[PDB]
């Protein structure tokens, strides 16, 4: 076992979150979200680590040595950290839906694509070998979903037709109507093909015009106007926390990581962006 | 790949800064600059193009007060609210489209001369919209940054 | 050169103690026939001129005024041509038998690959080999480097553990110990080679030449001396903020103008805050005092003048650098314009 | 007859002595030789042809017990041929043609000659179009901190070829050719790899022009040293004279012998040739015979591909 | 056996014609095959007269003339001034050796005697100004060599080597 | 003997990678990747061997002597290692595709140039008819592809046109009719003209800014801002391990190299920037 513990977890957005991109890329949005190699939104584990560490150093002010051991000293480091954060893959994004023939309609649904599921399966298979942690449940469920690759499917529910994000009509197949929820929520999961999924997911993102106003004359100050990209509430990212054998890692994996449920990610937190909930996979499967 | 677009903007633009005077529909051009760009890739090229041609005054005034730019000089484009200050922008996009061989002049000049061929001009732009959107991106961000700096 | 090396031998024999001087003595006697060669060759060119060239048998001549600008150019021409072959001062030595047949004096350790290379020189074989910093005394003494425990501290003071030295670079270290032997050369022809050794062994003076660690740590030192005791009370113990014991001075003007300012500037930062056993303690000490922890970088600033050779040759490439190439002088008939302009202006 | 050495990746032919973390408070560095010394090619070919029951002393004895008169190395890119050229501190690659007017160029008068040679080394030089130093910084990591060890950092200026590059040697015996064909070898320092392909060829040998190009370091027998370093103008027109070491012997794990030499790319005046033969003793002639078998005294002339030994 | 011809290549288009008919002879030694202008040759000690197009020698290896070896007889109305000699092909100093050596060589060389009247300021010059150089294709490289633009879609690289593989010291006066 | 057998393998990036080189380029990045001679991202053999040796020492602590023999010894390093790695050369990089045609939906595509494939063929030709392991089909495929140098070629596709990395229109053309895929990931490969291919590639790399925040007042510390460059996930490199004949080299190839899928390359592992899957060209 290269890694002592393997802690895959979900990242349920509680509010809209905004992890900013670092890039000399000129984009349209003044402040875009972080992007993976497929243009999907992601959270660089640099940002996960920085935020979760800044949070832990305050929630547990006594165990700062365990934290400094698992996540590295700050100002004068003598050693490599023992814990690793993997980059957060997008896993499911919420999209407004309009249905044709339901019994009790839905107004929003969870949207994932097959490429995201393939990245998640990569993570799981990679970590099943660098650890003693065999995630049979996630892996077999995601394999059954990936069997149907190349055909939009509703995982559980029976929709057969929808209009996602007010623009995209989609036909849908039941997976088998015989597969549990990947996460035990009340909303169906739509696994879309990738070409339509890209557009749907780009529609689910939230671009927001913002301004600055002269306090004197209640008019927009010159230059004070920019756009700004958010990820919606209820968005689910996926990541893994990984650590090596230290006896500060057994503590971390048993005291610190059982009292993490809510953290503030990204920025724009003075305006409520960032509150997020961690859902350790070992629990939510 | 795109390094002469910055050179193309000078003699395409030719005036969207000075002879756009009175600072109303002159400074407003920057709204074009930023918004349209975010509009062109979040919403698509053809929606933004339909919006732009909507604001066009395509009689002959906003059909020649621009095709005069192909030939002569700076065109003070006062006219009215942003319909001549808007047909210069239609001119900008179509100027990139002619100077880069995505659509030729002999069609464009002919497409904007019967009102029978405007329709399939747009119907052809609709098929070139992916390629067009990809290609003009830097050429547009050029004038968007021009606007940030100068306009 | 040989006067300097022999005066060095005598000054070192005047100090058979102190370990380092004793090791220098011990290896000088083994490398004379190798140290005979100067470590720095010179090129000498001359140019002649006679009265056939200057005088109309009673007076000056016309085109005699230009005779210098011609002979100087002849001289520089031969200099340029001879600079087409560079021979290195190491190629002069005879080492074939000394390396093929183990003849080299290996005072110090012994190589497991024939001979070692000098760490300071790179090309010449090494004479004085220093064991690596894992256990020195238990080796420095069973080998021939040192004699006691007191003399290691003075050998270890100049030759770091692991430093292999060739005879030339070892002589360089020796001269660096006290750089007052230079009066053997600086004066010359004026005093004996022994007057000077007596003068130096009489008025003992030690000099502190700054290492790159001292230069990197300049602002750190400077920011410790504006907290003279306010930082000293914290340590008060490790001789950083302790008395100037001797009257050591140096050529480094900043070191010289800042010595009697509380902090001992003759500490090695590689010992205190560039060390691997310390520097965490020192990170804490600097954190507790608003001391910007030092960077390990320094600036090596070199500068050379532009076309000063051509300028002494009265050329115009100094005046128009890039416009008039030096190759443009071979047939200056081409660039008549710029030369005409600027020369006429001048 | 001709053996093309095709490097598969950047190479390192170390120019200097010690490359290892000896001193604690200092990094180590290295710079690659542009052309591998002939001892490198010789030891490589011998490694390919090793025997376990010969020599063990004076490596060139049982090294030459396997080789032919290897003829010095130059650069072929794509059938094109480049040849070294050396000045005071300078080293330039040039092709066959640019060497023709070189004898008369160095006897052009002051400004014409300096402009000529200066254009030969900054406009005609094709080195930095085909070969550039690729600085590779490396470290060692102590497995307790998973960090760097103390100052265990080193630079190594490798040899990166911007296009296809071969190293060209000529070898006499053909039974050697068809036993080292298509061999992947450890050509050079720090574990780099090159491939060997052999093709039979034909180039003439017996030529005596006024001048010569040294395609290999001309070794000076250390008894002619003072008889050579007083009158340097008699034997080399331009180039570099340097102390070198013959390398590092593998069977005995020792550093080889340091000799003065005339680095490749230096132009030697024909006066050199007999000057060697007439100033060497038979007992040293026997040693330098082998020194030439491995390829150290190789001369090309500036007119044709004029392969020539010195003693032989 | 055949006979070859070393036609000059100056800045001038005095190289439009050297031989009567297109190709003529059986085999050629200089080749244009996909990666270089192979087996070219550079004559030294001479110089080119760009106007009055012929050779105007100037004896030093500093000076040189770069010409191609084609199989043709010189215009049938001269060779009163054109050298016609024969060498064993290993005194044939060819640049970029690729092909086959014939060992019984015969050459015609466009040349006029020096006829010394002017101070021969003999100045070198590049092969550039692409407007000059591009029209040269099918009258210096396809008037005698139909082989190109027959299989070759590789003209611009054997143009890259045209940009340098010719060089001389002209007359200018 | 003397590199008898060889093992070429693909280095498939499971996460992003950052094999660092100091500040070793003239770009705007402050922590660039390790660069080839062509400015392409490479993995030096030193780094690859050091990482693989460290990983194997950890996860095969009883085989420490076999691993020491094949890959070298810490002290007493007077015993040459009988195994060696070549520099890992970029074989294919994922690119975002806006395709116009083919009726087949694709959102990312593998992209190469002909320089990359040239170096891959250089590695590959120097093994097969010289060593004895026989995988000539891959070399034949790369030669068939290299035939068409000088035009954007699509491979195993019906694309004919695409926007690559949101910024470059390219017009493609199938190879002959069909060919076995060189990779086994069911995604099209495109080999591009060496000039547009490198713009596409240097736009496929991830260049992020990063920030050190003042731990108390949640702001960036002064000068706590720099840039780094990651090779994207799913990137493929190519290298070869060359083995000199010996007994414990057979132990290496049998017990060890047959249980190496995942290792950790490069640095910035706490960010998660090193996970790699090694696929041997032996399946
Ligand atoms: N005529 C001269 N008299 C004295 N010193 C000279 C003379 N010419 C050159 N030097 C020095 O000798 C060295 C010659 O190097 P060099 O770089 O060629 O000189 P330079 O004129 O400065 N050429 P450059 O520096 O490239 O502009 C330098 O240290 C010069 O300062
Ligand atoms: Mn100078
Ligand atoms: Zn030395």
């Amino acid at each position: 076992p290269y890694y002592a513990f393997a802690e895959p977890f979900f990242i349920h957005a509680i509010t809209h979150l905004h992890v900013g991109s670092g890039s000399s890329v000129e984009e349209e949005i003044a402040l875009p979200f972080q992007r993976d190699e497929l243009g999907y939104p992601t959270i660089y584990a640099s940002s996960l680590k920085g935020a979760i560490k800044s949070f832990l150093l305050k929630e547990f002010p006594d165990k700062r040595d365990v934290i400094y051991k698992v996540l590295g000293e700050d100002e004068n480091p003598e050693e490599a950290s023992l814990g690793t954060f993997l980059d957060a893959i997008l896993f499911a994004i919420p999209s407004r839906i309009i249905e044709i023939d339901s019994a009790k309609p839905y107004v929003w649904v969870y949207v994932t694509t097959y490429e995201l599921l393939k990245k998640v399966k990569l993570y799981l298979d990679s970590i099943s070998q660098l650890s003693n942690a065999s995630f049979s449940n996630l892996k077999n469920k995601i394999d059954t979903i990936l069997a149907k690759e190349g055909k939009n499917i509703t995982l559980d529910s029976d929709l057969k037709s929808a209009i996602l994000n007010e623009d995209f009509y989609v036909e849908l197949e039941a997976l088998n109507n015989k597969i549990p929820s990947i996460i035990n929520a009340g909303v169906p999961l739509l696994v879309l093909e990738d070409s339509i999924g890209r557009e749907v997911i780009n529609r689910s993102l939230i671009r927001v015009r913002r301004i600055r106003i002269d306090r004197d004359k209640k008019v927009v100050e010159t230059g004070g106007l920019w756009s700004e990209e958010y990820v919606p509430m209820k968005t689910i990212f996926f990541s893994v926390l990984l650590g090596k054998e230290s006896k500060e890692s057994a503590i971390f994996a048993s005291c610190i990581l059982r009292n993490l449920r809510y953290v503030i990610l990204g920025g724009k937190e003075t305006i409520g962006k960032g509150i997020v909930e961690l859902r350790w996979v070992k629990d939510v499967i | 790949l795109y390094e002469e677009d910055y050179k193309l903007a000078l003699e395409a633009f030719k005036k969207v800064f000075n002879a756009l005077t009175h600072y109303g529909a002159k400074q407003a051009f920057r709204s074009r600059a930023r918004d349209l760009v975010e509009e062109i890739y979040n919403s698509g090229f053809i929606p933004t193009f339909f919006y732009i041609i909507s604001k066009a005054e395509l009689n002959s005034d906003s059909l020649d007060s621009l095709i005069s730019l192909f030939s002569s000089d700076n065109a003070i484009l006062r006219g009215s609210d942003e319909n001549v200050s808007y047909s210069a922008y239609l001119f900008i996009i179509l100027y990139y489209l002619i100077k880069r061989g995505i659509i030729e002049q002999k069609f464009l000049i002919q497409a904007l001369r019967c009102e029978k061929t405007r329709l399939d001009l747009i119907d052809k732009l609709y098929n070139l919209a992916p390629i067009i959107s990809a290609k003009i991106r830097t050429y547009l961000l050029a004038i968007k940054r021009l606007s940030e700096a100068l306009i | 050169w040989r006067k300097l090396i022999e005066g060095l031998r005598c000054y070192s024999e005047r100090k058979r103690e102190d370990g380092f001087w004793n090791l220098v003595c011990r290896v000088l006697k083994l490398t004379e026939d190798l140290l005979q060669t100067t470590p720095l060759n010179i090129r000498v060119k001359q140019v002649s001129v006679t009265e056939d060239e200057i005088f109309n048998n009673n007076k000056l001549r016309s085109d005699s005024w230009k005779i210098y600008d011609n002979k100087y150019r002849q001289l520089v021409s031969e200099f340029k041509k001879s600079k087409l072959v560079k021979v290195t001062p190491e190629s002069r030595l005879k080492l074939f038998e000394l390396t093929k047949f183990d003849k080299l004096p290996q005072i110090g350790e012994k190589s497991k690959r024939g001979y070692e290379f000098c760490t300071s020189c790179g090309v010449l074989p090494a004479v004085v080999i220093m064991p690596k910093e894992d256990e020195l005394e238990k080796k420095l003494i069973d080998l021939g480097i040192a004699r006691d425990e007191k003399d290691v501290r003075s050998i270890k003071n100049m030759i770091s553990p692991g430093e292999r030295l060739c005879p030339w670079c070892l002589v360089k270290r020796a001269l660096g110990a006290e750089p007052r032997l230079m009066r053997i050369l600086l004066l010359g022809d004026l005093y004996s080679v022994e007057k000077i050794v007596n003068e130096i062994v009489s008025r003992d003076v030690k000099i502190e030449i700054p290492s790159t660690s001292d230069i990197a740590s300049i602002k750190t030192f400077e920011e410790m001396i504006e907290k003279k005791n306010e930082i000293c009370e914290d340590l008060k113990e490790e001789e950083v903020c302790e008395k100037p014991s001797e009257s050591v001075l140096s050529m480094w003007q900043w070191f010289n103008k800042n010595y009697y300012n509380g902090i001992n500037l003759t500490i090695d930062p590689e010992e205190y805050w560039f060390s691997e056993k310390r520097r965490r303690y020192y990170f804490s000490v600097f954190r507790r005092h608003r001391i910007t922890f030092p960077s390990p970088y320094y600036a090596l600033v070199r500068a050379d003048s532009d076309y000063l050779g051509d300028l002494l040759e009265g050329k115009l490439t100094p005046y128009l650098a890039g416009i008039i190439d030096s190759g443009d002088y071979a047939n200056i008939s081409e660039k008549k314009e710029e030369v005409n302009k600027l020369l006429e202006e001048y | 007859k001709r053996v093309l050495i095709k490097p598969l990746e950047p190479l390192m032919f170390r120019s200097q002595g010690e490359f290892e973390p000896l001193i604690t408070g200092s990094h180590t560095a290295a710079q690659s030789l542009i052309i591998p010394r002939p001892s490198t090619i010789a030891g490589m070919l011998g490694y390919i042809l090793f025997n376990k029951s010969s020599g063990t002393g004076d490596w060139l004895s049982d090294l030459t017990n396997l080789l032919a008169t290897i003829y010095g190395t130059f650069i072929e890119t794509n059938g094109e041929y480049l040849f070294p050229l050396r000045m005071g501190n300078h080293l330039a690659l040039v092709d066959q043609q640019h060497l023709i007017n070189l004898p008369t160029l160095l006897e052009k008068e002051y400004e014409r000659r300096e402009k000529g040679i200066y254009e030969l080394f900054y406009d005609k030089n094709k080195l930095f179009q085909i070969i550039n130093h690729q600085d590779r910084i490396g470290i060692s990591i102590d497995k307790s901190t998973r960090t760097v060890k103390e100052h265990y950092l080193y630079s190594a200026r490798y040899l990166a070829f911007k296009k296809e590059v071969n190293y060209v040697i000529f070898i006499d015996n053909d039974a050697i050719s068809d036993k080292i064909n298509g061999k992947i070898v450890n050509f050079g320092g720090e574990n780099r790899i090159a491939k060997l392909e052999v093709d039979d060829y034909k180039v003439d040998t017996s030529i005596e022009e006024e001048y010569y190009l040294a395609l290999s370091p001309i070794l000076i027998p250390d008894e002619a040293l003072d008889n050579f370093l007083d009158n340097i103008s008699d034997y080399v027109a331009m180039g570099k004279v340097d102390k070198i070491s013959l390398g590092f012997d593998i069977a005995n794990t020792k550093r080889k012998e340091m000799l003065t030499a005339i680095l490749e790319g230096s132009i030697v005046k024909r006066s050199i040739i007999d000057f060697i033969k007439n100033e060497i003793k038979n007992d040293l002639r026997y040693r330098f015979s082998k020194y030439e078998k491995i390829g150290y005294n190789t001369l090309m002339s500036l007119c044709k591909l004029a392969l020539r030994k010195i003693l032989s | 056996s055949t006979q070859r011809e070393y036609v000059f290549i100056p800045i001038t288009n005095s190289i439009t014609i050297d031989v009567k008919i297109t190709i003529g002879g059986s085999d050629h030694i200089t080749n244009i095959d996909e990666r270089g202008i192979h087996n070219v040759l550079v004559i030294t000690g001479y110089a080119v007269d760009e106007k009055n197009g012929r050779l105007v020698p100037t004896l030093d290896p500093c000076d040189y003339v770069k010409g191609i070896l084609v199989a043709g007889t010189p215009q049938q109305a001269q060779s009163n001034d054109f050298l016609t000699l024969k060498l064993p092909a290993n005194k044939l100093y060819l640049i970029r050796k690729k092909g086959n050596i014939s060992d019984d060589l015969k050459i015609y060389i466009p040349y006029s005697s020096p006829d010394a009247r002017n101070s021969m300021k003999t100045k070198p010059v590049s092969i550039s100004d692409d407007t000059i150089v591009n029209n040269i294709i099918k009258e210096v490289f396809d008037k005698i060599y139909n082989i190109t633009q027959k299989e070759k879609v590789k003209i611009e690289k054997v143009k890259e080597d045209i940009k340098e593989l010719f060089s001389y010291y002209a007359l200018e006066q």
